[PDB]
């Protein structure tokens, strides 16, 4: 019964499609429609959001712990991403299958590394940024695009992974996924 | 799956015989009418919450997609040497689908013609 | 004896248990 | 002539043949009770009251015999697993035979009343026309019903002269037929208090006797006589059908939600005991106790009774059956022949995981293993590719405590998956399915079948009450309107 007036003819609210989230020692932009989720597929996850439509489009921030002084000590972007294949998800199939079609041998999952790049930031931070297309034998949603932005700060390895469906990707979740990706600042 | 892939035929112009791979008829992501599969599936009959047991391990607890082998003999006749093309007849024997390991395979004998161009 | 432990142990198996549904305004 | 749906109207104005058809109906119902008892005795297996109780065997009237005191058989066995050396006349077969004899006697009385219908008792002494003084008859019947209700509550269920009624512990472990003291306070209106039954029957019998005396004495008023049509037997039929479906709704709700008069040892557990974690909570509290006292986990799970473990199992849920899944629950999932023990799940990291139990709605439910803090840590995935929580990836082992697998630990995923899928249904048991050729699909409990039958009868009787109230109020236009 606390009297507060309604917003009639009150112009607009924030319709930017993004909300600012400041976690512990990082700040990033989340999609406006995505709900937070308590799921932690990696035990060193400090943040997770998922789309109200489907939980295929998700995003998480790994904090973890590292011993290298900088992510540049991981050799290269390719050598850095070769060590995080468990982010993809282990293939639980154990039978030999050469009848899946363009999937090598006994494989029902594949990861095409579309691009590797190095992005250096205003504060001196350098980020490794990764486009990966993971595709399965059934090929759910035409494959899933993974967006990784990682750097080493303090004494920990901050990593951002954004997962989207390819059907969602050409539907128009590519814009919001890249907006999440390009807003990851750790310092 | 009438297939000839990876056929390694040794022999003569009159007849050369060899083996070829016969892939599984269904992929591992194929789902049975009860939604049991290989790469996907429920792994058991879930419409029967107290029946999906070890006496039907062939149907639900295991799904097999092992590739097989097939034999083929080819014979060459009617060769055009000015256009570099060859005709002939072929004789193949290959196994059938094993569902997904639920039944033994039958043997199919395929006779027919074949054609090719060289270089 | 530890009602909090038995509560947090019945909860993941069944969220509709009356121990979880009772006096949880304090939680 | 008459439509086929009006034949029984030929006894509306024939009190003797109305008595005759009532007597025939009573004979048929008593004969059904006796024959059903003999069928259930012939097919009942009493050798294991713990893991094969009567509600696992499709027994419908056997619980109603056991509820009021009949607990022994002429076959030398007691329903509580003891030995009956002198069952007496009032055994299960004795009650069955008494009902058969009663059915025969009522058949003979029905024949007599059909033949000798033209009794001067049914003639009004003033005009000589056939009539029934329905207010006076209701007074007599209400007086008799009050006397019988008072006697049943003051002598049978109190144990003063009768045997008492079935009373159990809250968790259905140590139930027996006991005398019951009346509860005259507010606790007497506790539905689960057994003491409410004698107090209700004593008080309601006294009130029925007083109201029957009132209806014997005081004639109805002319206004209310014409308003309710107390000269027409069809008005009495409509009001009786109304009262009967009211009672049917009451007994259906009481059986479905449980009460002191519907014990779980006789009718099976209720669905709300599974929904609200009744037996699960009791089992876990009994395990938490004696762990603080200083016992290991291998014991204090062997201390858990197999009866309680069987109660904590969704296959005993009355709301997990089907409309055309017929017969005993044993014909559904086998005869339970042993508790395998509690299954504790752990991952490679050593944290304890619990299988998410299947809710009552779900015919099928995904297997999900959740940690202490509510985070899903493992599952049996539908998509075994790019998965992150499979049993193989997480490294889940299972250890059993207290049962036939006590002390055993399984680490292979093929067996961890099946034990997690079984733990989805609650406590894990071994079932003999070859004896009855069980089809592996859950059946319904006798309380569920009772509730379904009585709710359906209650709605159909609501329609019948509407139809007969309509017939009473609109009798003069039953064949048509006046046209003027
Ligand atoms: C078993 C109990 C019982 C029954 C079946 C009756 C039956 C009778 N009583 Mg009654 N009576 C009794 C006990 C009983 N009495 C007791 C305990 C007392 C106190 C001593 C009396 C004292 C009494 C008096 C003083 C009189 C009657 C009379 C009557 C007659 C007409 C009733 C009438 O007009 O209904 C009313 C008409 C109705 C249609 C009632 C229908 C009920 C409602 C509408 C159902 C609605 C349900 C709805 C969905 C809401 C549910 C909500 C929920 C919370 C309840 C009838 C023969 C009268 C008579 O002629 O007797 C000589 C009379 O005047 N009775
Ligand atoms: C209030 C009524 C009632 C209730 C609740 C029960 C309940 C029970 N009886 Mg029972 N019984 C009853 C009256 C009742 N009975 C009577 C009147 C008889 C005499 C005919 C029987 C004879 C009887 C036998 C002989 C047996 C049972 C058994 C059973 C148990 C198994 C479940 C079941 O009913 O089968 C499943 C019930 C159904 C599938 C109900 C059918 C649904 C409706 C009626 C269908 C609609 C009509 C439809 C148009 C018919 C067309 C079909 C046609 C094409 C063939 C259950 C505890 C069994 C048991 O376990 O014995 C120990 C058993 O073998 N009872
Ligand atoms: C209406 C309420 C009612 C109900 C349904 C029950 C039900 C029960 N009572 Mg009872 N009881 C009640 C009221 C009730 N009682 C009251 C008012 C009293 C106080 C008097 C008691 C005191 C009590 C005692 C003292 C005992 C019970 C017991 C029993 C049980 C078996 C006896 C029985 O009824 O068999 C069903 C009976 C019939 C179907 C009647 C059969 C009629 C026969 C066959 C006809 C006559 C035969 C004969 C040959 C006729 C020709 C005569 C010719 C030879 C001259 C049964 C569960 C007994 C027990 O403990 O059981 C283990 C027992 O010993 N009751
Ligand atoms: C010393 C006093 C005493 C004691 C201790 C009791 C104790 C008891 N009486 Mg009571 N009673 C007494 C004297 C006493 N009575 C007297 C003097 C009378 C008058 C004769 C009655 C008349 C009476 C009635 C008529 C009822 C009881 C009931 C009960 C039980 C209440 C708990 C329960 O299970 O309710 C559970 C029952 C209810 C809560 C009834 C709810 C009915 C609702 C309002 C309507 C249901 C039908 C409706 C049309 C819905 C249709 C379907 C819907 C989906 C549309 C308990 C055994 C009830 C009983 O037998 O329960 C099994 C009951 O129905 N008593
Ligand atoms: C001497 C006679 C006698 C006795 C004592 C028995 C004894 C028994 N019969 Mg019964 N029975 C008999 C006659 C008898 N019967 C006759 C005449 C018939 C034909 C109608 C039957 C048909 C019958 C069947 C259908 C069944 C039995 C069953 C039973 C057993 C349990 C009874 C029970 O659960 O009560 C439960 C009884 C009630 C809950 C009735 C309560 C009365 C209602 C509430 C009255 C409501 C209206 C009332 C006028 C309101 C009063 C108002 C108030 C103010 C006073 C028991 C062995 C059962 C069993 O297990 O058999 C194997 C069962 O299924 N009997
Ligand atoms: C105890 C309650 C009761 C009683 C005493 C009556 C009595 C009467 N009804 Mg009925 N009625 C009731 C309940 C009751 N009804 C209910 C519950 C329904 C709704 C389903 C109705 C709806 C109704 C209608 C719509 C009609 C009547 C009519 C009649 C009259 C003739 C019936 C006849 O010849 O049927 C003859 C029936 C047959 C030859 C075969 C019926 C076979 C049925 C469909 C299946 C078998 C039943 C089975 C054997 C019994 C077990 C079920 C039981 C547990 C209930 C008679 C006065 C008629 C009337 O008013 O006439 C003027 C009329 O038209 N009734
Ligand atoms: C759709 C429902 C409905 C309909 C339209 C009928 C129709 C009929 N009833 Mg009734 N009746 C009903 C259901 C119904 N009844 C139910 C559920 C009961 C209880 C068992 C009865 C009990 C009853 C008796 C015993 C008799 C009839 C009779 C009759 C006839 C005369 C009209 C009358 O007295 O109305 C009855 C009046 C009502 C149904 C209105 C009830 C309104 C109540 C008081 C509201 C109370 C609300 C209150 C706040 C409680 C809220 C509870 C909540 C918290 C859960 C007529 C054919 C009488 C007759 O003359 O038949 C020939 C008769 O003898 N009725
Ligand atoms: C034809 C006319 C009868 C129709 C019913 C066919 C039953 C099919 C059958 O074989 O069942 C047969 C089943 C039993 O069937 C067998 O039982 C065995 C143990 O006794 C084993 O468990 C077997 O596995 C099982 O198949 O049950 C019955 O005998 C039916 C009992 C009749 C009463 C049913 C409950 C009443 C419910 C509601 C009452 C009506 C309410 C209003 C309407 C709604
Ligand atoms: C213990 C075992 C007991 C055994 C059971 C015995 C009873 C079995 C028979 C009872 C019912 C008989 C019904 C006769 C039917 C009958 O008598 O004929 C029609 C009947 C005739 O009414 P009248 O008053 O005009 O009849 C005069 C006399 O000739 C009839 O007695 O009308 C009715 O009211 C009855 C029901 C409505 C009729 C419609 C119901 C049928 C529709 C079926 C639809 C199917 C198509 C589906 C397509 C999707
Ligand atoms: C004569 C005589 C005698 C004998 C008797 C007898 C032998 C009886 C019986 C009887 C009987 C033995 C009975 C029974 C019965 C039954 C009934 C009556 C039933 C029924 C049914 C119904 C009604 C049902 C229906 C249904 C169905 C079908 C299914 C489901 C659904 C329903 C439920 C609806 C003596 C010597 C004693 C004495 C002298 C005389
Ligand atoms: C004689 C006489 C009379 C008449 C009466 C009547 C009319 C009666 C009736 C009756 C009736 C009306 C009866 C009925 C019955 C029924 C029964 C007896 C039944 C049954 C059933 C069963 C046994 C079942 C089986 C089964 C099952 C188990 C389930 C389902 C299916 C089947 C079928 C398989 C009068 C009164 C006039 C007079 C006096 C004398």
């Amino acid at each position: 019964a606390y009297g507060e007036g309604a917003n009639v003819f009150g112009r607009v609210t924030n319709k930017s499609g993004f909300v600012p989230y400041a976690g512990d020692s990082f700040a990033l932009l989340l999609p406006s429609k995505w709900n937070p989720s308590d799921e932690k597929e990696v035990d060193s996850i400090v943040l997770r959001y998922a789309d109200n439509f489907d939980a295929v489009n998700n995003v998480y921030v790994i904090a973890q712990d590292t011993d290298k002084s900088s992510i540049q000590d991981y050799g290269s972007p390719e050598e850095f991403i070769s060590q995080f294949g468990y982010l993809l998800g282990r293939q639980a199939w154990a039978g030999q299958t050469v009848s899946e079609g363009g999937f090598d041998a006994n494989k029902v999952s594949s990861a095409a590394l579309l691009g590797v790049a190095t992005e250096k930031d205003k504060k001196g931070k350098t980020y490794y940024k990764f486009e990966i297309l993971s595709r399965t034998a059934d090929g759910n949603e035409g494959g899933r695009h993974q967006l990784v932005k990682a750097t080493v700060s303090n004494g920990k390895l901050y990593l951002l992974k954004v997962q989207a469906g390819d059907k969602r990707w050409f539907k128009g979740t590519d814009k919001e996924c890249l907006g999440v990706l390009d807003s990851f600042t750790v310092v | 799956l009438f297939t000839i892939k990876e056929f390694d035929g040794k022999g003569t112009l009159d007849s050369f015989s060899g083996d070829f791979l016969v892939p599984s008829y269904r992929g591992s992501t194929f789902l049975d009418p009860k939604g049991r599969g290989g790469a996907t599936g429920y792994d058991n009959a879930i419409a029967l919450p107290a029946k999906a047991d070890a006496d039907e391990i062939q149907r639900l607890n295991n799904k097999s997609y092992t590739p097989g082998k097939g034999s083929a003999v080819f014979s060459v006749a009617k060769v055009d040497t000015e256009t570099g093309e060859i005709a002939g007849v072929f004789e193949s024997i290959q196994p059938s689908d094993t569902e997904m390991g639920a039944h033994p395979a039958k043997d199919i004998k395929i006779t027919g013609l074949w054609y090719g161009q060289l270089t | 004896q530890r009602v909090r432990t038995v509560l947090d142990m019945d909860d993941p198996a069944k969220e509709e248990t009356v121990k979880e549904l009772r006096k949880d305004i304090n939680n | 002539g008459l439509p086929w749906y009006r034949v029984h109207t030929v006894v509306i104005n024939d009190p003797g043949r109305l008595i005759s058809v009532h007597l025939m109906h009573t004979a048929l119902v008593a004969g059904w009770a006796g024959a059903m008892t003999l069928f259930e005795i012939a097919v009942f297996d009493p050798s294991d009251p713990v893991l094969n109780p009567m509600w696992r065997q499709g027994m419908f009237v056997l619980p109603f015999l056991t509820r009021l005191g009949v607990t022994q058989s002429w076959g030398g066995w007691t329903i509580s697993g003891e030995t009956s050396s002198n069952p007496g006349i009032w055994s299960y077969e004795g009650a069955a035979a008494s009902h058969i004899v009663l059915s025969g006697l009522l058949f003979l009385a029905s024949v007599w009343h059909w033949v000798y219908w033209d009794l001067e008792l049914f003639r009004d002494p003033r005009t000589g026309k056939t009539a029934l003084d329905l207010p006076k008859i209701f007074g007599i019947h209400l007086f008799l019903a009050g006397l019988l209700c008072f006697g049943f509550g003051a002598f049978h269920v109190t144990g003063v002269f009768g045997p008492g009624i079935w009373v159990s512990d809250p968790y259905g472990l140590t139930g027996s037929v006991q005398p019951v003291a009346p509860s005259w306070g507010a606790e007497g209106f506790d539905p689960y208090n057994p003491g409410g039954v004698p107090a209700h029957h004593i008080a309601a019998g006294i009130l029925g006797v007083l109201a029957g005396l009132f209806h014997l004495c005081v004639r109805p008023s002319i206004r209310l006589y014409f308003g309710l049509s107390m000269g027409s037997i069809e008005s009495v039929l409509s009001s009786s059908i109304a009262a009967v479906f009211w009672a049917a709704f009451v007994v259906a709700g009481t059986m479905w939600y449980g009460s002191a008069a519907t014990p779980i040892e006789l009718f099976g557990p209720t669905r709300y005991q599974w929904d609200q974690g009744f037996f699960q909570q009791e089992i876990q509290k009994r395990v938490a106790q004696s762990t603080s006292e200083g016992l290991s986990v291998s014991e204090a799970w062997a201390k858990i009774p197999e009866k309680l473990a069987f109660y904590d199992y969704i296959g005993n849920n009355p709301a997990k059956g089907g409309l055309f899944r017929t017969g005993a629950m044993n014909s559904g999932d086998g005869i339970a022949v042993g508790w395998l023990g509690h299954a504790s799940f752990k991952d490679q990291e050593g944290r304890e995981l619990f299988v998410r139990r299947m809710p009552t709605f779900f015919e099928t439910f995904p297997v999900v293993l959740i940690d202490k803090d509510g985070v899903v840590r493992a599952d049996v995935p539908f998509r075994k590719a790019e998965s992150k929580y499979s049993i193989e990836q997480v490294g889940v082992s299972v250890t059993f405590y207290g049962g036939e697998l006590n002390g055993l630990t399984f680490t292979d995923p093929s067996t961890v998956k099946k034990y997690a899928r079984k733990a989805q249904l609650g406590e894990i048991f071994e079932f003999d399915r070859s004896t009855l050729q069980s089809d592996g699909v859950f059946r319904s409990s006798p309380r569920g079948w009772f509730t379904f039958g009585h709710l359906s009868f209650a709605l159909l009787f609501f329609f019948g009450h509407i139809w007969h109230g309509s017939r009473t109020i609109f009798r003069d236009v039953f064949a048509g309107i006046d046209e003027d």
